[PDB]
C-alpha cells in the first residue's frame, strides 16, 4: 500500500564550490582546468621548419648555421635556444621587431641585388668567425667591401637596388665598426666614413664606431645590421665611401605562419593548436594552468590548480 | 536546497539505485521492489550534457608571441606586457571561478527540481487515492499490487478504478 | 522545466491567446470561453523590461585611437597592441555569450514560475470545491456558470458558497 | 464544470542559446550585437575640423595643403587617407607620437619666433616641390636659410626663442640633407656643417648628410624634422652654420579633442559618440561586430555575428 | 517572485519579528502568539554567509606600477597604457555589476524558496487535518490549544491523533 | 484554529539592483566597493626605504641628496615628489626603464671599477651644482675627467671594467656637453672628441654636443647619462679623448621589492598590501573606486561609487 520516491547516491562523492557553499558534495564532477602538457611539439597537419641552431635573423644575412634555411615555405616556424644569428660579432638595430616579422611569416624568397664593384674595391672580405668547409668565409647574403690597396682610400661608391616585383622586399646591410684606427685605415683609408642609405620612404646615415672592445669569437671589430622595407616600384640607393657591408641579395617574406620558441622535440604523429616553451597543449578544456606564455589557439591561463564542474546532483549518502 | 526535495523532505539518496538517477521503491502484499524513472533521469542528464557541450566549444583566436623565451626584452615594454598579461589572467581566473560556482549552483537546483517534478506528477497521478507522508512516499488507501505499481511508474495509472475503495479507507 | 509547468504538466501553449502570456480556458453548461490574466502577464513582462533596460545602460568611457588607419605602426608595438586587443575581444565575446546564455536560462524559468504561481493561486482559491487533472485543469464539482467563472478569474471566488454542493459531488 | 490554465504560443518562434541547450525555441528574442553602421561621420553638436588633404603634422610646419589649417579650435579632428605632410620630401623623428598629440588636442595657436638673420644669409629659399599660387614656395612656418652669395660659407649664427607664455610650446625645425656635395657647397659652403639645439630640458646636434637618393616630388634632397616642448619661461637656442630649416613660428596645443581617421562623409544632422574607419555607430546595444578599431564611447567589439536574448517563454506549439 | 511566497501569497512581512527570518503566528481561544523558526532561518543565513565569504577571498597577484606619478611618460606608450588600463576597468566595472545583479537576484529567490519550503513542511505534517487559506495560513479543523500549536512549530505534531475529529468537521 | 506562516520585515529597507529590477527593496545589504583610503603609507612588516629628497637614479650615480641611499636592502622602496637625480643639469637616456628597474629591486650593492688615470688627467673635476659640506663636489660614483693643463689635448685613454662576480652589473657613464667651444677647448683640448664604449653585448659612440643653452642650477653645460648591463665574466672598455664622465663604482641590483610613488607620511603601526599616490588601501572588499593607479595586491578599480549586495530577503513592509 506504499510507494516511495527517491534519487541515487554514492559511497564517496566529490567536493565542488557553489555560490553559497565551498564544500558541496555531489555525486559526480569533472575538471575544467588542464594540468597536463605533452612535452613534444605536435606537428601533425603542419608544414614546419625547425631552425636547429639557426636564428631567424641568420636566415636573412646568411650565417653558416642557416645555410639550409636561406629560402623556404612553412606554416609553422620553430626557433631553438642558443641559435646563431651572428658568426661575426654584432647586433641588428630593432632586432626584436625583425625577429617577430620573420616569425609571423610563412616563407622567405631571395632576390639578387646585382651590386657590382669597381676594381679598386675588394668584395671578397672574409673572417675566421664565419667558417664554411674549414675556411674563412662570410655571410652568404652579404659582401664585406674593403679597399683593394691596403691603406689607400676607399672611393665614393653608389649602389642602387630596384624593386621590380609586385610586393615589398626586405633589405639588410651592415656597418663595420673597427677595433682600432689602424685597422680602420688598412681597410678603408683616412677619410671620414659616411654611409647614406635612401629610398623614397626611408633615409638614414651611418658613422662607423672605431674603438677598442672585447674579443667575441676572436674578433674585437663589430658588424651591426640595419633593415628597411622597399615597396614595389621603389629604388633604394647606397651612397657609401667605406665600412658598408652591402647586400648581395634581398629577402621577400611570403604569407603567414606561426612562430614557436621551444626546445621540445618535434612529433609528427600528434596534432595540436596550442604551443608553449615546454611543448603542446591539446585539450578540449577552456582553461589551462601550465603557462602564461602560449602561442596559437589556446585555453586561457588561470591561477588555479583545479576547478570541478558538478556533473550530478547533491550526494546525500545512506 | 531551492526546490525542497533533494536534501530536503526526501531524507537520503539510494546507493542501491545504480541503473538511474530518480526512482521508485514500493511495498505491498507481494514484498518490495525498486525501479528507475527514465524520463526524469534523461531530462537531467541531457541538461548536464548541454553544459559540457558549452564548456568545450573552441574560440579560434590565434595569438602570436609578444615575449621572447630566448632573448632579453626591453625593460619598459616588458613591464607593460607583464602588467597586461597579469591583468588578463586575473580576469580569466575570476571568470573561471564564477562560471563554475554558478554552474554548480544551477545543476544542483535543476536536479532538485527534476525530483520535485517527478514527485508532483505522481501526486496528481494518484489524485484522491493516496496521501503524502512528508518523506517522499505516498500511502495508497487501497490494494495496489505489482501490476498497479508498474502503472504508476509507467504513468498509466487510472484513479477512477480505485476511487471508491480508496475513499472508504480514507474515511475509515 | 525548473518549475514543471511550461514544457511540463501543461501539454502546450495556446496560439489563440493574443492579448496575454497566461490565461484561462473554461467549459461549462453554456459552452467554452477564453480569457487572459492581466496580473501574471504584467509580472513576467515587467521583468523582461527590467532586463532590457540593464542591457542598454551606457558607460561613458571615451577611448582614443592607438592604431593608425593610414600609416604603419612600428612592428613590436603593433604586435603588443594586437595581442592586447585580441585578448580584450576574447573576454567580451565570452562575457557576451555567457550573459545571454544565463539571462535566457533565467527568463525561460521565470516564465515557467509565473505560470505555476497562477495555477497555485487558483488551486488554493477553489479549496475543496475542485480537483487537479494533472494536465493543468481543475475539475469543478458544482454548477459554475460564466458568472462563477469570472469570479475565479477576478480572484473574488468564495468557496463557502459551493462547498456544500461540491463535497457531496466528490464523495459520491 | 471545468477550468483550464495555460500560456500562449506562436507558430514558429526563434532559437536562442541557454546554459543547457544550444537549440532552444522561445516565443520572442532580440539581437544584442550591433551589425549595422552609419556610413557617415555624425557631427551634430561637435565643433569639428575636417583636414581633407592636410596631414596633422602639416598643420605645424605649414605645408600648402594645410594653409587653411595653421590655427583653429575643435573638439573633434578628422584625418583623411593620403593626407600630405611633406611637400619637400622628408620625415619627422617620433612622428607617430607627434601625430597622436595633435589628434588628442582641441586646437592649435601660432606664436612668432622673431628670428632675424644677417644680410649674408638668404632666408627666402623656395622649391617647386612646395607650390603656392602657381609659384615656388616653402613651408609656411619655417625658413630655408642659405648663403646669400652662392658657394660661400654660411655664417655662424645663433637664434634663441623665448617662451613668455604660461603654457608649453611645440617648436619644430628641419635639417636639410643635400643630394650632392656641389649642391651642399653652393648652399652653405665647403665648411663642415653643424647644428646644435639647446633648451633647459633638451639638447642635440645634427649634421647634414650629402647622399644620392631617389626623387620624391622631383627632389633628391631631404628635410628631416625634429620637435621638442619648450616649457613656460624656458628658452631654446639654435647654433648653426648651414643646413638648419629654422622656425618662424611655433605651435601651442589647446585643450582636448577626439581624433578620427576615416573617409566617411561628414553629416551635421546626426549625432554619435562612436566612430570607426567606416563611419559612426549609433546603437543602444552593448556589443558590436563591425570593427575592432573604434574611437569614442563605443559598444564592445565581439567575434559573433548574432546573439539572441530571449524576450519570452519557451515556445511550445500546438 | 520565483517561488511565489515572499511578496506573493504571503501579503507582507512581520516588522515585530526580530529573532528570526521566518516563523509562525497562531490564533486560538487562548490567544495569539509569534515564534521564529530556527532551521529555515539558519538555512537562509548560512547561504548568505557563503556568499560573503566568496566576496572576500583575495587573490595574490602583485602589481608593479607601469605609470610614473611624478614624471612624464613617452606619449605613444602612455597612450597604449591608458587604452589598456581603461579597457581593464571597463571589464571589471561590467563584471562587478553583473556579479552583484546576479547574486542579488539569487539571494532574493533563495529567501523565497526557504519560506516556501517551511510552508510545504507544515502542510505535509498537518496532512488531512487542515486546509490552505491562500494567504499562507492553515485553518485547522480540530481544537488546537497552545500546546498543539507548539508541536506544529517543533515538527512533532501527530496527525493520527486528531484525524478523526478533523475529518468530521471538514465534512460538517 | 488558525496557524500562519510568515517572514520578517524592517521599517526602512535598502535599495539594491537585481537582473530585472533597478529599484529593489531588501531587508539588508552591504557595500562591495571600497571608497575609503588611509592617507598614510602602512609599513608594518616591511623593511622599507624612504628616499625623501633622493631620486632612484641618483642612488646609482651618487647625487649628494642620495648620500644615505647609495647602498642597502629593502622590500619596499618609496619615491617622493620633486626628488633630485641631477645636481648638475642633464638627463639619462632610457630614464624610465632604469627608474623601473630600481623600483622592481630589493637592494643595491656598489663595486669599484678600479679605474686610474695618468698625470695628464685631472680626475677630481667638480661643480658648484653638486655641493657637499659647503664645497664644490661631484657625483660620488663618477669622475669628471678633464685635462690637467688648461687648453691641452686630453690624451687618448682606455679603461676596462671586468665583471668577476656571478651576477650582471649595471654600469653608468656620462657625456659632458659644453656650452661653448672655448669651454670645450679649455677642458678637453682642440681635438675632435670621441667616446666609444664596448662590451661583448653592447657598443656605441658618443660625441659631446657643444652650443649655447639656458643655465640650469647656474650651468649651461650638461651631463647626460647612459647605462648598460655587463654580464658575469664580461668586460666593458671605454675609449675616449675627452668628454667622458667615467664611473668609479658600478651597481648590482639585489632581489625583488615593491616600488611606491607617494607623498603620504609613513606609519609603522598599520599594515597594507595595496598602495596608491594618496596612501594605503586596507579592505576585504574586491573592488575600489579610489584610483586606477595602485601597486601591490589590490582590489580592482571600478567606475562605480557604490554596489550594494543584498544580505536579506525582499522587504515587504506592512
Ligand atoms: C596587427 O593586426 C592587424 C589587423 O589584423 C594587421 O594588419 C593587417 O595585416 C594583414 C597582413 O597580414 C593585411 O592583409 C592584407 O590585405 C591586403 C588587401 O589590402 C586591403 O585589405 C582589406 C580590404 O577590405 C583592408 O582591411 C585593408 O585596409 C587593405 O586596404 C592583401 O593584399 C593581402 O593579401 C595577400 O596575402 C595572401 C595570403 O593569403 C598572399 O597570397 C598575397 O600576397 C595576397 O596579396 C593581405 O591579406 C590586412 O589588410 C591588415 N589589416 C588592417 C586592418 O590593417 C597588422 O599587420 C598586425 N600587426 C603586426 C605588427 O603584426
Ligand atoms: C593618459 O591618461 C592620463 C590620466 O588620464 C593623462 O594624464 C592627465 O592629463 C590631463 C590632460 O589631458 C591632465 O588634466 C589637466 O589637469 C590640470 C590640473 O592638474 C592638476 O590637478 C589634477 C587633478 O586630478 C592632478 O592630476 C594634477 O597632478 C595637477 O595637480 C587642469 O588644469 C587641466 O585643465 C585643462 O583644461 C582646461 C579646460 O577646462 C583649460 O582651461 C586649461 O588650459 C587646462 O589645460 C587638465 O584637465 C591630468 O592632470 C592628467 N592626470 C593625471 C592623473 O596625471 C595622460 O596625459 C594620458 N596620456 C596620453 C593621452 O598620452
Ligand atoms: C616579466 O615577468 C617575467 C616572468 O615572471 C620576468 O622574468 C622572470 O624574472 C625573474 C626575476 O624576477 C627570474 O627569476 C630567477 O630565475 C631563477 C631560476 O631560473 C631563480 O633561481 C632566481 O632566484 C633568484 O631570485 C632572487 C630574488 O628573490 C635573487 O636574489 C637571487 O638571484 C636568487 O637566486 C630568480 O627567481 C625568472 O628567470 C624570470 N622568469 C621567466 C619565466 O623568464 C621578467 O623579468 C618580467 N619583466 C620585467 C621587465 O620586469
Ligand atoms: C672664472 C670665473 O670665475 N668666471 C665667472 C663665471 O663663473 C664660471 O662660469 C663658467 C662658465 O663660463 C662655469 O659655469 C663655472 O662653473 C663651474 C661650476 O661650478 O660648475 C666651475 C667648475 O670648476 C667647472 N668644472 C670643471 C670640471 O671644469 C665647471 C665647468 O667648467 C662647467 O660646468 C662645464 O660646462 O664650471 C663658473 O664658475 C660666472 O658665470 C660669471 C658671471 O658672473 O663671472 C665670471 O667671472
Ligand atoms: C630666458 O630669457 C629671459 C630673457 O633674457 C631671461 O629672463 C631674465 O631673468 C633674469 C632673472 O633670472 C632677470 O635679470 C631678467 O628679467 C632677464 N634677463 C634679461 C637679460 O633680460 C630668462 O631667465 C631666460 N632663461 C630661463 C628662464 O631659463
Ligand atoms: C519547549 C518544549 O516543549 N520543547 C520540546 C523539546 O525539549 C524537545 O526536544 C522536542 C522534541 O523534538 O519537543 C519540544
Ligand atoms: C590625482 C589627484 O590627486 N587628483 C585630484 C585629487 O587630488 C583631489 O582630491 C580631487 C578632488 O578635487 O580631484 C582629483
Ligand atoms: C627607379 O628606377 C627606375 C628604373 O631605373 C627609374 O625609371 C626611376 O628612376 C625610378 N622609378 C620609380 C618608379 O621609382
Ligand atoms: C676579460 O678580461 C680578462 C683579462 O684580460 C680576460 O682573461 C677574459 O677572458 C675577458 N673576458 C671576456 C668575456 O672577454
Ligand atoms: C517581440 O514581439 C512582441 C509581440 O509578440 C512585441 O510586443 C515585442 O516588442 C517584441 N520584443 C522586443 C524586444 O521588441
Ligand atoms: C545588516 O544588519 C544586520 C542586523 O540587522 C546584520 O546582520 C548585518 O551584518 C548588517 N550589514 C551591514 C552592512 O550593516
Amino acid at each position: 500500500d506504499k510507494i516511495c520516491l527517491g534519487h541515487h547516491a554514492v559511497a564517496n562523492g566529490t567536493i565542488v564550490k557553489t555560490l553559497t557553499n565551498e564544500q558541496e558534495e555531489v555525486t559526480n564532477a569533472t575538471e575544467t582546468v588542464e594540468s597536463t602538457s605533452l612535452d613534444r611539439l605536435c606537428m601533425k597537419g603542419r608544414s614546419h621548419k625547425d631552425l636547429g641552431n639557426c636564428h631567424p635573423i641568420g636566415m636573412l644575412i646568411g650565417t653558416p648555421a642557416c645555410d639550409l634555411h636561406l629560402t623556404g615555405t612553412w606554416d609553422t616556424l620553430i626557433e631553438r635556444e642558443n641559435a646563431i644569428a651572428y658568426c661575426y660579432p654584432g647586433a641588428t638595430v630593432n632586432e626584436e621587431a625583425l625577429r617577430q616579422k620573420i616569425m609571423e611569416s610563412g616563407g622567405i624568397s631571395k632576390i639578387s641585388t646585382g651590386f657590382t664593384y669597381g676594381s679598386s674595391i675588394n668584395s671578397a672580405g672574409t673572417t675566421k668567425a664565419c667558417m664554411r668547409n674549414g675556411g674563412n668565409s662570410f655571410y652568404a647574403e652579404l659582401k664585406w667591401l674593403v679597399s683593394k690597396s691596403k691603406g689607400q682610400n676607399f672611393p665614393q661608391t653608389t649602389n642602387t637596388y630596384r624593386n621590380t616585383d609586385t610586393a615589398e622586399h626586405l633589405i639588410m646591410w651592415g656597418i663595420h665598426h673597427p677595433s682600432s684606427t689602424q685597422e680602420k685605415n688598412d681597410l678603408y683609408g683616412t677619410q671620414s666614413l659616411s654611409i647614406s642609405v635612401g629610398s623614397s620612404t626611408y633615409q638614414s646615415n651611418f658613422v662607423p664606431v672605431v674603438g677598442a672592445r672585447p674579443q667575441v669569437n676572436g674578433q674585437s671589430g663589430r658588424i651591426d645590421f640595419h633593415w628597411t622595407l622597399v615597396q614595389p616600384g621603389d629604388n633604394i640607393t647606397f651612397s657609401h665611401n667605406g665600412g658598408l657591408i652591402a647586400p648581395s641579395r634581398v629577402s621577400k617574406l611570403i604569407g603567414r605562419g606561426l612562430g614557436i620558441q621551444s626546445d621540445a622535440p618535434i612529433d609528427n604523429n600528434c596534432e595540436s593548436k596550442c604551443f608553449w616553451r615546454g611543448g603542446s597543449i591539446n585539450t578540449r578544456l577552456p582553461f589551462q594552468n601550465l603557462s602564461p606564455r602560449t602561442v596559437g589557439q589556446c585555453p586561457k591561463y588561470v591561477n588555479k590548480k583545479s576547478l570541478m564542474l558538478a556533473t550530478g546532483m547533491r550526494n546525500v549518502p545512506e | 536546497g531551492l526546490f525542497g526535495a533533494i536534501a530536503g523532505f526526501i531524507e537520503n539518496g539510494w546507493e542501491g539505485m545504480v541503473d538511474g538517477w530518480y526512482g521508485f521503491r514500493h511495498q505491498n502484499a507481494q514484498g518490495t521492489g525498486q525501479a528507475a524513472d527514465y524520463k526524469s533521469t534523461q531530462a537531467a542528464i541531457d541538461q548536464i550534457t548541454g553544459k559540457l557541450n558549452r564548456l568545450i566549444e573552441k574560440t579560434n583566436t590565434e595569438f602570436e608571441s609578444i615575449e621572447s623565451e630566448f632573448s632579453e626584452i626591453e625593460h619598459q615594454i616588458g613591464n607593460v606586457i607583464n602588467w597586461t598579461k597579469d591583468s588578463i589572467t586575473d580576469i580569466w581566473t575570476y571568470q573561471a571561478e564564477l562560471l563554475v560556482a554558478m554552474e554548480n549552483q544551477h545543476t544542483i537546483d535543476m536536479a532538485d527540481s527534476e525530483m520535485l517534478n517527478l514527485y508532483e506528477r505522481v501526486r496528481k497521478q494518484l489524485r484522491q487515492n493516496a496521501e503524502e507522508d512528508g518523506k517522499g512516499c505516498f500511502e495508497i488507501y487501497h490494494a495496489c499490487d505489482d501490476s498497479c505499481m508498474e502503472s504508476i511508474r509507467n504513468n498509466t495509472y487510472d484513479h477512477s478504478q480505485y476511487r471508491e475503495e480508496a475513499l472508504l479507507n480514507r474515511l475509515n
